RNA sequence: GUUAAUGUAGCUUAAUAAAAGCAAAGCACUGAAAAUGCUUAGAUGGAAUUGUCCCAUAAACA
C-alpha cells in the first residue's frame, strides 16, 4: 500500500510553514510536497 | 545453500520528513518480519535545491524471504535502492583480550 | 539468540512471579516458610 | 507487635509489609489484589468480575481504575483492613490511572503506609 | 512424461488509488496540526503556476474506463497490477493458459522463464526473476502434463505489437480468475495478489 | 487554544482513523500470510516432483542485487 | 458418495470448577527502535474425554 507511508505528520522539533505544491514531471506523472514558499506547482527539466 | 550478505537500503526523497517516515516504517515492517536493523543513517543534504536521504541498514535475507520482502517494499514505497555494504567500550575489549592472550 | 529478550521490565516481573508459584525441585522459600445468563451479558 | 520481614536487602519489592496491595494491569482487565505475607488474596476486586462489568463501561480504562479502587477500598473497610503497603515501579508510579487509583483509596481512607513494628 | 513451464507474469501500477475519507480527515488533521507546530501579487503568479499543471497533460490515475475493452493493450491497469495470461491451444485440451513454453531439466528454472518471454513475449519490456523457486506445479492430465508457474515483475513496459493475433490478455486477479476454469488453474491464484 | 469542541472533532477522525488502520493490519498480515504460505507450499509441490532441481534453486544469485525498483 | 482435509481471536493441549493469557494496532514522546502513558479489536459456525464421531465447509477419487 502506497498510501500506508505517504500519509504522515511532521514531527520535527520546530520549523517554517510548508505549503502543498505539485512536482510536474515530464512523463505527466505528479506528487505532493511541502514547500517553504507559497508556490502552486514545480515543472522537472 | 548460501546465505544473503548485508544489504544497506538509501532512501532519497523531496521531503526529510516523508524519506525518514518510510526508513521508519520499513524498520518496523522489519522488525515485524523478523529483519536485523543495525542502524538508521541520515545523509546530508544535497546542495546545489536540496534532497534528503536515509540509510536503512538490513541484515540477514534468503532467496524466498528476499522474493517476498522488497515485492512489500515496492507496494509500500509511497525512490528505493538496495546494495551490498560496503568505538568499543570497556566491557567489550577486556573479553577481547581474553580470547587472544 | 532466536528467543525475544525482555524489552520490558514488567513482562519478566510477571515471568519471575509466575516462577516463584511454580513448584522446583530445589529448595525454596515457599516450602521452608449458565449460557443463557451469558448471552444477556454480550447483550448488556 | 506482629512480625515483619526485614530482610532482602538487595531484592526489590522490599518484603517489610503485613499486607501488599498488587494491582495488575493486563491486556484488557485491571485487577487490584490485597495479599498477606502468605501470598494468599484476603480481598480481590477484578473488572473481569460480572457485576462490576455490567456496571462499567470499559474494562480497561483510567476511571476503571478509579472505580475499581473505590470498589476495592469498600471492600478493604468492610473486611476491616485499613492500612497496606504499596510498592509501585517508577513508571507505575509516575501512571495517572495508578495516582487516579491512589487517590480512590485515600479519600476512601486507605492507608498506603503501614506503622513501623513496635518492640 | 510431458514438460511445460509457465511464467506468471507481474506489472506494478503505475498510480496509486484515491484515498479514503478516513485517510482524507487524517491527512487534515496532520495539516492541521502542521500548521500549528509551524513558524509563521503572488496570487498572479501563483494563478500562471497552477494553470501550467492543466496545460500539461497528467498520467490518469487509472485507464480502465479510457482502455475498457482494450485487454491486449499492456497497461490494462493503472491502479492495480497485472498479470499476463496468453491461450495455449491444444488438440486434447483447448483452454486459456498462463504463458507456457517447455523447460528442460539442463537449462534451469530462471532460464525456462527467460525463454519463455523471449518466445512468447517478444517485446523490449523486460522483467525480473528473483527467487529461483517457483510459485506453483499444476498438472492436468488426460496423457499427464505438468506446468511449472514461475512469476515474473515487469521492469518495464515497451510492449511490442500490441495488437498480436495470439490471444494475450493482461487481468490483475479478477478477470484472470474468470478465464482460468479448470481448478489446476483456479489455484494459480493461490500466489497472485 | 483549541476549544473543547475542536478537540473532541478531531477526537472523534482519530478514533475512525485508528479503527482502519488496525482492520489493514490484520488485512495486510494475513496477506502476508497468504503470500508465504502460498509461496512456502510453491516450495513443497516440487519437492515432492523433484527436490534435486531445488538443489540448485534455493542458492542465492549474487547478481541479483544491487537492484533498485521504483 | 469414496480418500482427504477444517471447525475457540494472530498464538495456546486457556477453560468447562470461569469464555482467559499472550501476541498485535494507534496516539503522546522524539535521534531510530524500544520503554513509558493514553487508548483499539476481536471468537467457541461444533459434540464428546483426556493432559472420535459431528454436520458444515472445501479438495484428489468424484
Amino acid at each position: 500500500d502506497c498510501s500506508r507511508a505517504s500519509l504522515t505528520r511532521l514531527r520535527r522539533q520546530a520549523y517554517a510553514r510548508l505549503y502543498p505544491v505539485l512536482l510536474v514531471k515530464q512523463d505527466g506523472s505528479t506528487i505532493h510536497i511541502r514547500y517553504r514558499e507559497p508556490r502552486r506547482m514545480l515543472a522537472m527539466p | 545453500d548460501y546465505e544473503y550478505g548485508v544489504l544497506n537500503i538509501h532512501l532519497t526523497a523531496y521531503d526529510m520528513s516523508l524519506a525518514e517516515s518510510y526508513a521508519q516504517y520499513v524498520h518496523r515492517l522489519c522488525n515485524r518480519l523478523s529483519i536485523k536493523v543495525e542502524e538508521s543513517y541520515a545523509m546530508p543534504t544535497k546542495t546545489m535545491l536540496t534532497t534528503h536521504e536515509r540509510v536503512v541498514q538490513i541484515s540477514g535475507l534468503s532467496a524466498t524471504f528476499a522474493e517476498i520482502f522488497l515485492e512489500v517494499l515496492q507496494s509500500n514505497l509511497p525512490r528505493l535502492s538496495v546494495r551490498e555494504h560496503t568505538f568499543k567500550a570497556r566491557p567489550e575489549l577486556e573479553e577481547l583480550l581474553a580470547k587472544l592472550n | 539468540e532466536r528467543l525475544e529478550k525482555y524489552r520490558s521490565f514488567e513482562r519478566y516481573r510477571r515471568r519471575a512471579e509466575q516462577e516463584a508459584r511454580a513448584p522446583h525441585w530445589w529448595r525454596t522459600y515457599r516450602e521452608h516458610f449458565r449460557t443463557q445468563k451469558l448471552l444477556e451479558r454480550k447483550h448488556f | 507487635v506482629a512480625r515483619k520481614e526485614r530482610g532482602w536487602a538487595t531484592v526489590w519489592p522490599n518484603r517489610e509489609f503485613w499486607h501488599r496491595l498488587r494491582v495488575v494491569k493486563t491486556q484488557h482487565h485491571v485487577e487490584a489484589f490485597v495479599e498477606h505475607l502468605n501470598g494468599q488474596v484476603v480481598v480481590s476486586a477484578s473488572t473481569r468480575e460480572w457485576a462490576i462489568k455490567k456496571h462499567l463501561y470499559s474494562t480497561r480504562n483510567v476511571v476503571a481504575c478509579e472505580s475499581i479502587g473505590r470498589v476495592l477500598a469498600q471492600r478493604c473497610l468492610e473486611a476491616g483492613i485499613n492500612f497496606m503497603v504499596y510498592q509501585p515501579t517508577p513508571w507505575e508510579a509516575s501512571s495517572d490511572s495508578i495516582k487516579r487509583l491512589q487517590n480512590a483509596m485515600t479519600e476512601s481512607g486507605v492507608m498506603l503506609r503501614e506503622p513501623r513494628r513496635i518492640y | 512424461w510431458r514438460l511445460s513451464g509457465a511464467l506468471c507474469l507481474q506489472r506494478p501500477p503505475l498510480i496509486t488509488k484515491a484515498l479514503t475519507p478516513l485517510q482524507e480527515e487524517m491527512a487534515g488533521l496532520l495539516q492541521q496540526i502542521e500548521v500549528e507546530r509551524s513558524l509563521y501579487l503572488a496570487q498572479d503568479l501563483e494563478d500562471m503556476w497552477e494553470q501550467a499543471f492543466l496545460q500539461f497533460r497528467p498520467g490518469a490515475r487509472e485507464t480502465e474506463a479510457d482502455k475498457k475493452n482494450d485487454r491486449t493493450s499492456l497497461h490494462r491497469k493503472l491502479d492495480r497490477n497485472l498479470v499476463l495470461l496468453v491461450r495455449e491451444k491444444l488438440g486434447d485440451q483447448d483452454v486459456w493458459m498462463l504463458p507456457q513454453v517447455e523447460w528442460q531439466p539442463g537449462e534451469t528454472l530462471r532460464g525456462t522463464a527467460e525463454r519463455i518471454l523471449a518466445t512468447l513475449s517478444e517485446n523490449n519490456m523486460e522483467a525480473k526473476f528473483l527467487g529461483n523457486a517457483p510459485c506453483g506445479h499444476y498438472k492436468f492430465k488426460f496423457l499427464g502434463v505438468k506446468v511449472f508457474f514461475f512469476k515474473a515483475l515487469l521492469l518495464t513496459g515497451d510492449f511490442v505489437q500490441a495488437g498480436k493475433k495470439s490471444r494475450h490478455v493482461w487481468a490483475s486477479k479478477e478477470e484472470l480468475g474468470d478465464y482460468l476454469q479448470p481448478k489446476y488453474l483456479a489455484q494459480v491464484r493461490r500466489f497472485l495478489l | 487554544e483549541h476549544s473543547p469542541e475542536e478537540s473532541e472533532r478531531r477526537a472523534l477522525l482519530l478514533k475512525r482513523w485508528a479503527l482502519f488502520k488496525q482492520q489493514e493490519h490484520e488485512m495486510e498480515r494475513d496477506a502476508i500470510r497468504s503470500m508465504l504460505e502460498a509461496q512456502q507450499e510453491a516450495l513443497e509441490e516440487l519437492k515432492l516432483e523433484s527436490a534435486e532441481l531445488y538443489a540448485e534453486a534455493i542458492k542465492r544469485d549474487t547478481s541479483l542485487f544491487p537492484f533498485e525498483k521504483e
